[PDB]
């Protein structure tokens, strides 16, 4: 198994800036699918073990 | 918290589980200058 990892879009891309966070919504469903992929990877690691 | 999940999954019924709804950020809460020589 690997190390289960999780990524926060707002903290990574925009940090603590509010304006960047507001502008981030315009790009759509990127973060949803990124988090879905990472969650699937983590559940897969647990299933492997 | 039930609805913040219902709203995220775009569904009105949820099945037993752990789902990541969002994130919890704690939001934000002597050499004196010689004026005495002039004034």
């Amino acid at each position: 198994s690997m190390t289960k990892t999780s990524v926060d879009c707002t903290m990574y891309i925009c940090g603590d800036s509010t304006e960047c966070s507001n502008l981030l919504l315009q790009y759509g469903s990127f973060c949803t699918q990124l988090k879905r992929a990472l969650t699937g990877i983590a559940v897969e690691q647990d299933k492997n073990t | 918290p039930l609805s913040e999940t219902k709203c995220t999954l775009k569904s009105f019924t949820v099945e037993k589980g752990i789902y990541q709804t969002s994130n919890f950020r704690v939001q934000p809460t002597t050499n004196l200058c010689p004026f005495d020589e002039v004034f």
